């Protein structure tokens, strides 16, 4: 997918 | 409070912005900061940013004292100078400011190490503006993006506290969102910040 995480990055 | 298009304020379409020079153009005393830029061993130029004072105090200073070396540990300055970009997604955003370990884990703010949001007052609604990295609510830190097409899916859930100013941020800001990654979204050569301050 398009998110900006800090940790556990996803699709 | 997240404002439509039609009800942004002076001096923060991407027109505006690309017209500022060193001083805010949302509100006179926003601060203004700078990141100078390499791609692997190469000078790529500067990136100004505007920081939305008015609209987002907290983020805004986080993000300003680990620019200037305000923000001390034990008497040991810790910030932006020397910290990359881990995470860059052509079409989308580059992410960057883990200090900490360089690598999307870095969670440390001036507040401690989560800080919360602020109110969402204005959207990813172009490229060109700073927005915080987190992980759900209230986990606000030390990484940002900025992003690279409008991304309002991210509304609500990521505070917009600043622009970058001026054509060179962006074009220094497409330089990197195009380099090289790998499979994970990591540049394969080091995109850093080597100098960065307040204008």
């Amino acid at each position: 997918x398009l998110l900006v995480t800090a940790x556990x990055v996803l699709a | 409070s997240l404002l439509s298009e039609s009800e942004l304020p002076a001096g923060i379409s991407y027109a505006e912005a690309m017209e500022g020079g060193s001083r805010p153009l949302l509100h006179p005393d926003n601060p203004v900061v700078f990141f100078d830029i390499s791609i692997g061993s190469h000078e790529a130029g500067r990136i100004k940013i505007e920081l939305f004072k008015n609209l987002a105090p907290k983020s805004a200073e986080n993000f300003r004292q680990f620019c200037t070396g305000e923000f001390r540990q034990n008497q040991v300055p810790i910030g932006y100078k020397g910290a990359t970009f881990h995470r860059i997604i052509k079409n989308f955003m580059i992410q960057g400011g883990d200090f900490v370990k360089g690598d999307g884990t870095g969670r440390l703010s001036i507040y401690g190490s989560s800080f919360p949001d602020e109110a969402f007052v204005l959207p990813h609604f172009r490229s060109g503006l700073l927005s915080l990295a987190n992980s759900g609510p209230d986990t606000n830190g030390c990484q940002f993006f900025i992003t690279c097409a409008k991304c309002d899916w991210l509304n609500r859930k990521h505070v917009v506290f600043g622009q970058v100013l001026g054509k060179e941020s962006m074009q220094v800001v497409r330089k990197i969102e195009h380099v090289t990654v790998d499979g994970g979204n990591r540049p394969r050569i080091p995109v850093t910040v080597t100098q960065c301050g307040e204008l």
